């Protein structure tokens, strides 16, 4: 996947004092930044085996997101398996060690501040505080921790930017960014509403180790093309190939497991938004 | 911000937006599909 | 007088064997300025209709555009199209049996003219 | 026509005088050679210019009223019939 | 044909003054998201 | 959603004048994909058809594709075409004598917009 | 076989909100080679028509030469043109009240598919 | 064309108008673009790292005395005591940083000193520091009122 | 008249009205009649 822009004729370029292969390389990095991120977080919002849903985000959710990827249960207790930590420690309270372990939470922002509005959020941070363990999160606006699990504000899903997505997208901006070679089934923010709905949202995801592969190369290609219009004109274009992948891990044989058709590390947390 | 200009004429600050376009896809040329590179500008004029 | 205006246009042909069934024979981008749809038929037909049509890349959005029973032969869609998110032009036949007067299988190309989103600014 | 209203082709001339016109914009075009056409094969040669051409006719910066003003600095025309 | 009455006008309006713009263009873009840490080579990445 | 489009279109124009005779128009390479053929007159005929139609660089292979009549002065052919070895498209007029009606002579232009075989490779 | 084709070939686009009035579409050059005019209709129209014609850039040339009432909804100009001094394609709405049957405003949809004047040499 | 009222200032507000520059939304809700920061910085949140921005909100001193007087503003300079962030404010008088964005108490628009405007300046008195070449229109504060 | 400018801009052709004024007399001071500086502009876009 790639972009380009091509320039106005030099006569204009330096009438308007543009200088158009450095703006449009700057523009250009902006937008395969975004583009490359996009495709992960569509990829790893793509269709939820097992999701959380609560009317607003809080500490319960949370504490229920990570006690189901820690133990591998599902919303109904389907019991799928464990999903491995980003990183699993082991130590001991008394005697006894009991292997605590460490996941990633990616929240979108109106979730962040439904978290951040949250009597529990409130007396956990005041917890924190006159213990001394999360210092700087009260300082600096941000979220901290929850049971050994950072907790993110990843930001909101549109147009400018890359964040967390919502039930706003509209499917084809959705699907845009989905391989459609690594995905073997197609389920957009549209249709998550849609299927939570039979029983305006916004997502969010529990990440353990290896959630989201990817393969290939993670440079970016820039092609510049001064002989355009005979060279009145120039080109410039930027390229990168890479396969994205949220790690679902199918099968070899026809022997069922517990794995088959399950996210390896991803836990979706729906929340209303507005 | 301060905008030191030599002749202190009137100036004219520029920003450039976001590319909002979704590019090209494998082997389709750079060109079946061109961003377009939105300027936008203000004029600041002296008072005495 | 200055305008923007599509510079890059392709055409797709694609044939098919003109027997019951569905046929994805033209995938456009969005935003693509889709100005000629036309069908023919290589043969003699005996008996059916063929109905292309614009549906998703996935999901069951099917409807046709241009019908062409056994007789005429040949049509043109009489409208023009800008593609949001209907990306697949396709073609069904839902009767068709064995060629018919002719021992030769029956042929059916369908050629589409599409214009590419890209604009460039031109004055004149 | 504005003769007419006050059938005839008409030839215009003018008395030009110093500034009659003002070419503001370099003297210099521009060429570009473009010999990568065809793969390289062909050559395409094209020429560019940037050019202000703008008769003198001055307008005055302030609510002051002058002679010079929304008048054609140097030149006065000469209209005639062709024949 | 009123003479010199008040004027009301900006320092705009005056043909004297000529307008400069600027060479240096300032992208509108400064978020950067949090992928860039999860995503690693490591076996216990997120991503 | 993949495939091979012709990304090059050419448009030939030529004009005769509309009186008895066969004229060699355009000329089309193997595997062009001519997409529209149009035909106009140009003036007030009194008498007589055109024919346009295929034939070979040399030999005798004519065979007519649209017929015009004096009244409607103006057709496009029905159908599109790959070319396969009738590389010349051809006008005969068999009818006519001199303009009538009018004093200045009959013009007949045609329009042959063709894609050439050459292909590319994209995905949308 | 050896001739000069129109190698050059743009589409221009534009909209307009389908009322009374009169709007300057399409802006060609002296010597483009315009091969499709195609109007179209988005929405339910009530009563009016809109004709579609050639008009100078500056003085008062318009001449219709494509009428559509409300019922059709869509029309292609049956005539291929070559720009001489009349550089604007136009478009006038004489009969059209507030949308009608739908509470969305009608939309009226011009494309046009020309040349360029612009020729090279080939030779098959 | 984006701005937050509120009978008061309290921390709800402050962190109201923090969030709808971060995240780019109007005063109705609806999405305008994220405001560029005064420091964009990067923090780690365990190993996690995100990006942070540090906003300058300058607060009329009147509305410094209504947030000097409003209990979460209270409770978070409590906290912020506990954990040793921020210190020597409430001592020193002053607002410290809320969300990463330092509070400032500008003071008020008078004869004498320069602050912040109020419903109380007069439209000529406002608009005489207006180059009205540089403005699409005029909003004095009286007006806003 | 050629009226080369770097930069290509859209140029400001300018020029004065001739004094025509009556001066002082004699012992009579400056201020008493002071003269008028009258200029006049115009505005040359480029054409591409």
């Amino acid at each position: 996947f790639g972009n380009s822009l091509r320039s106005k004729i030099k006569a204009y370029s330096e009438l308007e004092r543009i200088d158009f292969i450095k703006e449009s390389v700057d523009s250009l990095t902006t937008w395969m930044n975004e583009e490359r991120d996009k495709r992960i977080v569509a990829s790893l919002t793509n269709d939820f085996t097992n999701y959380l849903y609560n009317a607003a985000m809080n500490v319960a959710t949370i504490r229920k997101a990570i006690f189901h990827a820690r133990n591998g249960l599902k919303a109904d207790n389907s019991k799928a398996f464990p999903i491995k930590p980003i990183r699993a420690t082991m130590q001991s309270v008394g005697n006894v060690v009991v292997q605590n372990t460490s996941y990633i939470i990616l929240l979108d922002s109106y979730q962040a501040n439904q978290l951040k509005a949250d009597s529990e959020f409130k007396e956990l941070r005041k917890l924190y505080a006159f213990a001394g363990e999360d210092k700087g999160m009260l300082y600096s606006g941000l979220l901290g921790v929850i049971d050994n699990c950072p907790v993110i504000d990843a930001g909101v899903w549109n147009k400018l930017n890359v964040g967390m997505p919502n039930s706003s997208i509209s499917d084809s901006d959705f699907t845009r960014y989905l391989n459609k070679a690594n995905v073997s089934n197609i389920v957009t923010p549209m249709q998550l509403k849609e299927k939570l709905n039979q029983e305006d949202i916004s997502i969010g995801c529990l990440i353990g180790a290896s959630a989201v592969l990817l393969a290939g190369s993670k440079e970016t290609r820039f092609y510049i093309d001064e002989t355009v219009d005979a060279g009145r004109k120039s080109l410039v274009g930027v390229d990168c190939l890479l396969g994205v992948s949220k790690a679902r891990y199918q099968s070899t044989d026809g022997v069922v497991t517990p794995y088959d058709n399950q996210d390896y590390a991803v836990i979706g947390l729906v929340s209303n938004m507005e | 911000r301060l905008f030191s200009v030599a002749s202190q004429q009137p100036f004219r600050p520029r920003i450039k937006a976001q590319l909002t376009g979704s590019g090209v896809s494998g082997n389709t040329d750079f060109e079946a599909n061109y961003d377009n590179l939105e300027i936008l500008s203000q004029t600041i004029y002296p008072d005495a | 007088m200055k305008q923007k205006v599509h510079s890059v246009s392709y055409l797709a042909k694609a044939e098919f064997e003109y027997k019951n069934g569905v046929y994805d024979l033209v995938a456009l981008p969005t935003g693509a300025e889709v100005i000629k749809i036309s069908l023919e038929v290589v043969g003699l037909p005996t008996a059916g209709h063929v109905s292309v049509g614009f549906k998703d890349e996935s999901k069951k959005n099917y409807s046709s555009i241009l019908t062409l029973p056994v007789n005429e032969t040949s049509g043109v869609v009489t409208k023009d199209y800008t593609v949001k998110s209907d990306k697949i032009v396709a073609a069904e036949v839902k009767d068709a049996l064995a060629e018919g007067s002719d021992g030769r299988p029956v042929k059916c190309v369908l050629r589409a003219l599409y214009f590419l989103p890209s604009v460039i600014e031109v004055e004149y | 026509e504005k003769l007419n209203q006050e059938n005839k082709d008409i030839s215009i001339g003018c008395l030009i005088g110093a500034s009659a016109v003002l070419l503001a914009g370099s003297k210099e075009t521009r060429f570009y050679i473009d010999e990568t056409v065809d793969a390289g094969r062909k050559s395409l040669v094209g020429v560019d210019c940037l050019l202000g051409v703008s008769k003198a006719r001055y307008q005055s910066t302030d609510g002051v009223v002058t002679p010079y003003d929304n008048q054609d600095y140097a030149v006065i025309g000469l209209v005639s019939n062709m024949e | 044909e009123k003479l010199n009455n008040i004027n009301f006008n900006n320092i705009s309006n005056n043909p004297n003054l000529g307008i400069e713009v600027g060479r240096e263009i300032q992208n509108a873009s400064w978020v950067k998201s949090p992928f860039f840490s999860i995503t690693g080579t490591g076996a216990d990445r997120g991503v």
